[PDB]
């Protein structure tokens, strides 16, 4: 038997996207946000890998 | 009509509600409202800076009463 080693190096795939709801529903698509500062944020991070 | 629809429970479309930013650019077609929030939405120009939203609107008119049918306005 001859044995062939190879090896590699992956990236996994991490993202996050600014929910434009309370409860986490919705993602914005917008590329900029203007808003009042006493509004909230509401925002989470999907895992994709 | 009445048969055919979406319902949309979200609390968050009050009146109280205090500031957000969400937009409906993708609510498409009919709907029945349902949940804390009530059961028909606003009828005068609600104060600016609520429902979750920089600038809401609000339908100007009444609700048509009972046995009315079809009834065009402008939000
Ligand atoms: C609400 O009612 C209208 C009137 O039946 C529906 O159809 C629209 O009608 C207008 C006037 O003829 C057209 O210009 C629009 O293109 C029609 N809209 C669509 C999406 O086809 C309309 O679909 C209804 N809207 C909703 C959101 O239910
Ligand atoms: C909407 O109704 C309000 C209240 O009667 C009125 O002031 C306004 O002019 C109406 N808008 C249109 C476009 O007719």
């Amino acid at each position: 038997a001859l044995n062939i080693r190879v090896g590699g190096t992956g990236m996994f795939t991490v993202r996050m996207a600014l929910f434009q709801t309370p409860s986490y529903t919705q993602p914005y698509q917008g590329s900029s946000v203007t808003l009042s500062t006493e509004a909230f944020l509401y925002v989470g991070t999907m895992l994709d890998g | 009509p009445c048969q055919a629809h979406r319902t949309l429970d979200e609390y968050w479309r009050s009146t109280e509600y205090g500031e957000g930013y969400a937009c409906d650019t993708d609510l498409r077609g009919w709907y029945r409202f349902v949940g804390q929030g009530g059961a028909r939405m606003a009828e005068t120009c609600v104060p600016v800076l609520r429902c979750n939203t920089a600038a809401p609107m609000w339908l100007n008119g009444t609700h048509p009463s009972s046995d009315e049918g079809i009834v065009s306005r402008k939000a």
